[PDB]
């Protein structure tokens, strides 16, 4: 399920053809507003623990916006994931 | 604390203690001729006899 | 007093007509004029309240 | 295999925001009653026999 | 003279921070004002209704109000008339105006007593000392007729003759009416007259202290919680070299 | 600067656009004359009426400051109604934030003028305080409690007059802060114009073009105000307020200030308490609905004949309601007022949106 | 979605508040 | 909104004269009146009728009111 | 709606090390709101006619529900206002905050406006202090040559303090606080251009933290302490900082023999009283406050704050002790030896600010070799 | 003034713990008192003297005043 | 108020002195009568409206300071009223 969740938020980089039309809200906002050069969610596993999160690369003036949208997306999945975005993931 | 404070302020706008001090009124009926509506000031409002 | 279509009272503010019983008969008022507590005492007196 | 009080308070009351608020509403009404009753008792005891409510019986009958 | 004698501190039962007034003492104090002081001193800001639930029941206060006649009117003939007092009436004034008061008191003016305790440094300590401190003029001091020596009054020459003494009145509860007892009760009553909110502010003050005893360390805990991120942070400088 | 001097403005806004600055001037005028009157006014019921006559008879130029304040309130409403009318006709209401703040401004000015009228404590002062505060009694369960709480007692009395002086004193400054917010939202878009078409291709600087035009407008406002103050200071007032308040008697031909007559006619047309109060509230609050009722593909009514005809019918109808509000509750005024009241809501809720759709059809879009 | 359950505890809050507070 | 950032315009020329070189009231009456008359006529059919209606309702209602207050209307 | 509420609060950059001395700015904002809130509620029951002013105040305290708490909260709140004002100014002098010239000078205007505001409020209950305070202070203007007396009578609305005076003072006292609020917002806007100074006097751009949650919670804690101090006064000693003579209605025929100003005006009153010349005392009074505008021009130290300046610190506390001396003297009769102590304290006040401190600054610079 | 545009900083590392992982009152008394004592000692010689002077002037002046109001046998 | 309007200061002074007004209290705490002066307001014929109504078969003569501004028609109304008394029309009978 975490992998599905991470697929919903996805990854992104300035060379993606999708742009404003990308399904992931984070990727879409990032592209239209030029919030980052790139980002990727990740789920690094170890025996009984791991790191579940994301990494992003951006201009010095976009860090706060990136963080805001990224966390807003985690929060939206916790309380409001939709069947259709989940099927997509 | 907010509940108490706020309610004390709101309360200051309600009728003050002097306004609440009410009493009865006696009216001499022989002074009101038949057909007449007499008006008296009572407990803040008009009292018709 | 003595105005309106019932020889009772007429309220000039928005046209409420009352009868000589103080009952609302026409206009926007919802209720009959209030009847206070009172008692007829000795003499020709009435104590209201 | 057993939690602590705070862990239980966390899970059932504080975690969800809707429940963290109901907890405060309820706690506030309960605290108000207990605090006012308690403080009033302390004040009246410190001043036992001096307040109108303490000597009132002697004059009442009205 | 310009010499001053300041009053000592009496241990009033309402002196403490959380100490309320003694209401039986307020009640006797009112009897003193009524029986003794009211013939010369007004108390324009206190009404009979203010006594209810303080030192008299509603019926007792009504009965007290009816013991006096107050002016009312105009009636239907345009004339003023007298009627028994009621709860809403303020305590009767002994004089119509200050000029008349002075005329009735060799030119001196008995001040209104509603706020006398708050209007004088020393408050009831001052008033109690004044009432119980009349004495003979010291050697070499001769006062004009009309004046009495009182070491606590500024200048020591006052236009008020000693108003109280043993048995000046009889209390409803049989308390021995010694001069000092009468002085102590009227002063307690005067404190209540000048500050009717007295007992309520202290009860509130108790609640305020308790709430602060709770809220201050809790907010402080909230402050340290948030600030811990910064207070324990560690820095390191790693320049290239 | 850039909030005034180099503010871009449409090259074609007409005199109908002068009322915003005129409202600013009416507000300043009321504040200035108001403060000076407050330097001599006392709010105790035993002396309020007296202090006002003292201002007019013995304070140097007290009479001119007083009548300027009274007539200034009338000019304020003339300008407010012209300002709102301009907005409806030209579709300025599409600037939603600016428009809704404007609605708040209208209600606050109404409340403000109501309370000021109570201050001299004449007959109209007293009964106006009685009636208007009682509107709240229509609120179920707690209405009566709200009224007594506002009054500070069981009837309008001293407690009422004293707090009303305080409310009337501070509200205009609140209005000033709300008006500044009104302008800030406007500045985000700049002004609309008679054509309803974007004027970005032909903007001119506010200074000197509109600064001088606003000054000319200000001069005309002052002429109108002073014609009233110096030649007919009582024309727009009510003789009954020259009679001290009498709690035992409501004047037989009592009527509201002229700028409240249309709303009073609407309330009076409904023989039900709650219904009349709801119609009154709605006659003003419906302004907040205008944007949602816009069906035309075009912003302004300049190019819309049918809409224009209905717009003037609405103005003529408000004129009818104003006249009816000044007449006794007798035949045939009772029926004319009911029709006019119904026509008011019908024009706004149904006829205008419908004319908008028909016009669209006729233009093939 | 979660909005009913959330709008239902937000509902409650307002209610309890008024009830109590008022 | 600032000059320099309002919108895009191309190929438009504007010619103007200094206010000191021209009259402030050119053909004020000779051309102003005709224009006022034109504007007045162009709107009259849209503005006037509702007010004429008001007038009729006003005179009718007032007369009806008086008539109703007497013995023989 | 978001921005300017946000970038003007939430993400406002703040020094990581500002101390409790930086809490007084928000405490002043709170004192202002308190005064405005209790003020409006009192104004709902107060009447400004001389025949009924004093009475309306007793009616508030005796019959209006909770009228007494609102009244004493307003009276004692004015005292808290000054305590905070003086702490705020002291912080500024000690840490060199005055180098923010616009913010500082607006602050000087704020101090004067609050003083004028508090003065007028004190006149409203029309007790003895009200009446003589109105008389004396308005008369300060009579020191103005040629028109002084005319200005006074114009302010009074007559040849003496009377009805016209009380009524306009209610109006002035009513509106001034809102003007103070607008001036304070300007105070803050200029401050935001630079951000805050800190105890070290060294730029804190390399170590800023967001105002929220660090200072929002710290300010709340400060607000609680302010409320505790206020309520200790209101509930346990409401008259402690007041004057018994104002419980006596105004008497135009008699000035109380031991009349003395409100405690927060005592230092300035002591200074004026020390000069046996009318104009001289008025100028010294005006200058005792206006000299604050000169502090920036008198800064000689190469360092902004007094934190690293021992000599300047000693002189700073001597100034505070001196103001304490003047406050004490202002409460004493004009008799020996108080007349001389007060004159020395008055001279010492201007000497510390105009001469000793600038000199300590230069000496410290020399000791550090720059 | 906005984060991202304050100033230039290079080669500085900052380590921090979540407030939920740490104590809000670490060594409150064990280390707090020593620090209060130190701070108090460091400033006392700069703060106290002027106030001691005030105390001396205050007691001297008050006494001198009382003395002057009495027993002047002439 | 009459000075410089319809009477000289001395004429108005003489007018005021034609009446006696109450003043006081004096040093004995009593009220007394004195000749009127320029600062006195015109004497009231009755101490209160009740006395006025009593003296006028129950009707209240209104104060006249603002009567012209307090009545539609102003002086046209007042002039018409004063000069318009006439016999009741046939069929109209008024109470005493
Ligand atoms: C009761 C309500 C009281 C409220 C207070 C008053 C509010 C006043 C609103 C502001 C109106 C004044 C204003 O600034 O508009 C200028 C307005 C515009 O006229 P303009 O400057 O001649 O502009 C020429 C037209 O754009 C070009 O049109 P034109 O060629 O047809 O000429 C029109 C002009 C000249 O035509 C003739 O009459 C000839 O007629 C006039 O307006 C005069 O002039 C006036 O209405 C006031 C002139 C008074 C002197
Ligand atoms: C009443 C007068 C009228 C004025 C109105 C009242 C307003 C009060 C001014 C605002 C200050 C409030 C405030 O923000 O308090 C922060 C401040 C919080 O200090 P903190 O969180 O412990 O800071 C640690 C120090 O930076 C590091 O210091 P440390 O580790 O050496 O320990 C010191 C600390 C703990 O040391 C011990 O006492 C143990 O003692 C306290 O500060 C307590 O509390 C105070 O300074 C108390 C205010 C005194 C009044
Ligand atoms: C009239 C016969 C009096 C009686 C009975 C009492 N008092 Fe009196 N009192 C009287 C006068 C004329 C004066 C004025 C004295 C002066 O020289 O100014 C006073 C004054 C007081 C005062 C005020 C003292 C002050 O500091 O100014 C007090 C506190 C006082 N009186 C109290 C008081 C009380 C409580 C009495 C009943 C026990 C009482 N007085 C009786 C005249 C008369
Ligand atoms: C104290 C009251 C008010 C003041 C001081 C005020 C002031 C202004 C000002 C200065 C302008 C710009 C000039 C103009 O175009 O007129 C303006 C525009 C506007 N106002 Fe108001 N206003 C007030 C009330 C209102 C009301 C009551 C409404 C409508 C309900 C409103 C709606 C608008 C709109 C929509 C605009 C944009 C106009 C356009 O560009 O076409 N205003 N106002
Ligand atoms: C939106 C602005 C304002 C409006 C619309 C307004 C309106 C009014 C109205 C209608 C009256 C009744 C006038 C009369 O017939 O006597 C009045 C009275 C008064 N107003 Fe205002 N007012 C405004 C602002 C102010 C301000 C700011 C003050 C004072 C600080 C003020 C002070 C007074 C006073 C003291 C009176 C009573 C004397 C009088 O009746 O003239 N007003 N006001
Ligand atoms: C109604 C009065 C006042 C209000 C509401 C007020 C408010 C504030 C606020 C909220 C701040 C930021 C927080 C702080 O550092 O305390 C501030 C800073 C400041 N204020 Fe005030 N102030 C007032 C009076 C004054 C006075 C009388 C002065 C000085 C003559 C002054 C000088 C300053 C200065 C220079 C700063 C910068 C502090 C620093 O960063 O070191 N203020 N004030
Ligand atoms: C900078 C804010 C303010 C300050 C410093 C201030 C100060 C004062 C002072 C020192 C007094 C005398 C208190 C006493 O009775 O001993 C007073 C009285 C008064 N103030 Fe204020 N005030 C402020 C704001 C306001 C505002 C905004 C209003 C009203 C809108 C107001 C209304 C009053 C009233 C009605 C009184 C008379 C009643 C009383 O004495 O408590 N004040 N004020
Ligand atoms: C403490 C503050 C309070 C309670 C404020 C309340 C404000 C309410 C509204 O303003 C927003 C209100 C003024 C506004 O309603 C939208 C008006 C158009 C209502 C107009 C109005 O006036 C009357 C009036 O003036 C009178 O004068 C003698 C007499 C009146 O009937 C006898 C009326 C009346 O029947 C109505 C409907
Ligand atoms: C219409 C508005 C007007 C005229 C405003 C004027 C404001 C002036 C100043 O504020 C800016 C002023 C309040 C401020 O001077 C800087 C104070 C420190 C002055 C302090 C002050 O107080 C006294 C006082 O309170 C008294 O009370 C009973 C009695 C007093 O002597 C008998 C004084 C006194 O001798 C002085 C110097
Ligand atoms: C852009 O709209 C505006 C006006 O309309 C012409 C004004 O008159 C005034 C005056 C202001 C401030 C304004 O912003
Ligand atoms: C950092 O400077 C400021 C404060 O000091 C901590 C404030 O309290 C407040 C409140 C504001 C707005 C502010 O800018």
């Amino acid at each position: 399920a975490l992998q599905v969740a991470n697929a919903i938020i996805g990854h992104y980089d300035c060379t993606y053809g999708g742009g404003a039309h990308l399904s992931s809200p984070l990727a879409s906002i990032a592209a239209t507003n030029k919030l980052c050069q790139s980002f990727q969610t990740f789920n690094i596993c170890y025996a009984d623990t791991g790191l579940l999160g994301a990494h992003f690369v951006c201009d010095h003036m976009s860090i706060d916006d990136m963080m805001f949208v990224l966390q807003g997306q985690w929060m939206r999945l916790c309380t409001s994931a939709t069947e259709s975005e989940v099927l997509r993931g | 604390a907010a509940k108490n404070v706020v309610s004390q302020f709101v309360s200051s706008m309600s009728a003050s203690a002097d306004v609440l001090a009410m009493s009865k009124i006696e009216i001499k009926l022989s002074d009101i001729p038949e057909g007449k509506n007499m008006a008296f000031k009572w407990r803040g409002k008009p009292l018709f006899v | 007093a003595n105005a309106g279509d019932f020889g009772g009272y007429y309220c000039p503010c928005h046209g409420s007509h009352y009868d000589a019983s103080g009952r609302i008969r026409k206009g926007p008022a919802p209720l009959n004029l209030e009847v206070p507590s009172y008692e007829f005492t000795s003499d020709d007196m009435v104590i209201v309240g | 295999v057993a939690p602590t009080l705070t862990a239980r308070l966390y899970s059932l009351l504080f975690r969800r925001t809707s429940t963290f608020a109901l907890t405060i509403v309820v706690g506030a009404l309960f605290f108000e009653r207990a605090f006012d009753q308690g403080a009033d008792a302390i004040y009246e005891h410190i001043n036992e026999g001096k307040l109108w409510k303490h000597i009132k019986h002697k004059y009442e009958n009205k | 003279s310009d010499l001053e004698l300041h009053p000592p501190s009496y241990p009033w039962s309402h002196r403490g921070l959380l100490s309320s007034l003694d209401h039986t003492s307020i009640r006797r104090g009112f009897q003193v004002y009524k029986q003794v002081c009211s013939s010369c001193h007004s108390m324009d800001y206190v009404a009979y209704r203010h006594l209810v639930g303080v030192c008299y029941t509603e019926d007792e206060a009504k009965a007290l109000a009816e013991e006096v006649e107050v002016q009312d009117g105009p009636n239907e003939d345009g004339e003023m008339f007298m009627r028994p007092g009621k709860l809403s009436d303020y305590f009767p004034k002994p004089y119509p105006n200050p000029e008349a008061a002075r005329a009735a008191n060799n030119g001196a003016l008995p001040p209104d007593l509603s706020y006398i305790v708050r209007a004088r440094h020393g408050g009831e300590d001052y008033v109690f000392s004044l009432l119980t401190g009349y004495c003979e003029p010291p050697t070499g001091v001769s006062l004009r007729e009309g004046l009495y020596f009182n070491p606590y009054f500024p200048g020591q020459a006052i236009g008020m003759a000693p108003p109280i003494y043993n048995e000046v009145l009889e209390f409803d509860d049989g308390t021995p009416a010694t001069m000092s007892q009468v002085a102590k009760d009227v002063c307690t009553f005067l404190r209540w007259a000048a500050e009717p909110e007295h007992d309520h502010r202290k009860r509130m003050g108790l609640k305020m202290l308790l709430m602060m005893g709770l809220l201050l360390p809790l907010v402080y805990a909230m402050k340290r919680h948030k600030w811990s991120v910064l207070k324990s942070r560690k820095l390191a400088y790693r320049p290239p070299k | 600067n850039n909030a005034f001097i180099d503010l871009p403005a449409p090259s074609n806004i007409s005199s109908w656009w002068n009322f915003g600055s005129l409202l600013g001037i009416c507000l300043i005028l009321q504040i200035l004359t108001g403060l000076f009157l407050a330097m001599h006014y006392t709010s105790d019921t035993t002396t309020a009426f007296s202090s006002v006559t003292h201002i007019c008879r013995d304070v140097n130029y007290g009479w001119i400051i007083r009548y300027m304040h009274a007539n200034g309130a009338s000019m304020f409403f003339i300008c407010l109604y012209m300002h709102v009318g301009r907005g409806l006709y030209y579709g300025s209401y599409t600037f939603l934030e600016t428009w809704n703040i404007g609605v708040i401004l209208l209600l606050t000015v109404m409340a403000t003028a109501f309370m000021g009228y109570v201050l001299p404590w004449g007959q109209m002062s007293f009964w106006g305080a009685t009636v208007i505060t009682n509107l709240l009694s229509a609120i179920p369960y707690i209405g009566t409690n709200l009224v007594e709480w506002i009054w500070g007692g069981f009837s309008v009395d001293k407690a009422t007059l004293t707090r009303f002086f305080a409310f009337h004193f501070i509200l205009p400054f609140i209005i000033m802060a709300i008006a500044m917010v009104h302008l800030l939202f406007l500045h985000e878009t700049g002004s609309n114009n008679p054509t309803g078409i974007s004027s970005d291709v032909d903007k001119i600087p506010f200074h000197p073009y509109y600064t001088i035009k606003d000054i000319l407008g200000a001069l005309l406002l002052i002429l109108a105000l002073m014609l009233l103050v110096l030649f007919a200071p009582d024309l727009l007032g009510d003789p009954d307020n020259y009679t001290p308040a009498n709690p035992l008697n409501t004047p037989p031909h009592i009527k509201p200030e002229w700028y409240f007559l249309f709303a009073y006619a609407i309330l009076r047309s409904i023989p039900n308490k709650l219904g009349g109060v709801l119609a009154l509230a709605f006659s003003i609050l419906i302004l907040a609905l205008i944007p949602l009722l816009h069906t035309s593909k075009q912003r302004s009514m300049m190019f819309r004949p049918l809409s224009q005809c209905l717009f003037w019918a609405l103005v003529a109808d408000l004129l009818t309601l104003t006249w009816i509000g000044g007449q006794p509750v007798e035949h045939p005024y009772i029926t004319i007022g009911q029709l006019a009241s119904v026509l008011y809501f019908l024009l706004i809720l149904v006829l205008m949106p419908t004319a908008g759709t028909i016009e669209n059809k006729l233009l093939k879009w | 979605r979660n909005w009913v359950p959330t709008a239902q505890l937000w509902g409650a809050v307002g209610a309890v508040g008024l009830v109590s507070a008022t | 909104r600032q000059f320099g950032h309002l919108t895009r315009v191309r190929h438009v020329i504007t010619y103007s004269l200094s206010p000191f070189e021209q009259r402030a009231f050119p053909h004020y009456f000779s051309k102003g009146i005709p224009n006022v008359l034109r504007r007045t006529r162009a709107c009259i059919l849209r503005v006037a009728p509702p007010f004429v209606a008001f007038y009729l309702v006003y005179t009718w209602g007032t007369q009806e009111f008086e008539k109703s207050k007497r013995k023989n209307p």
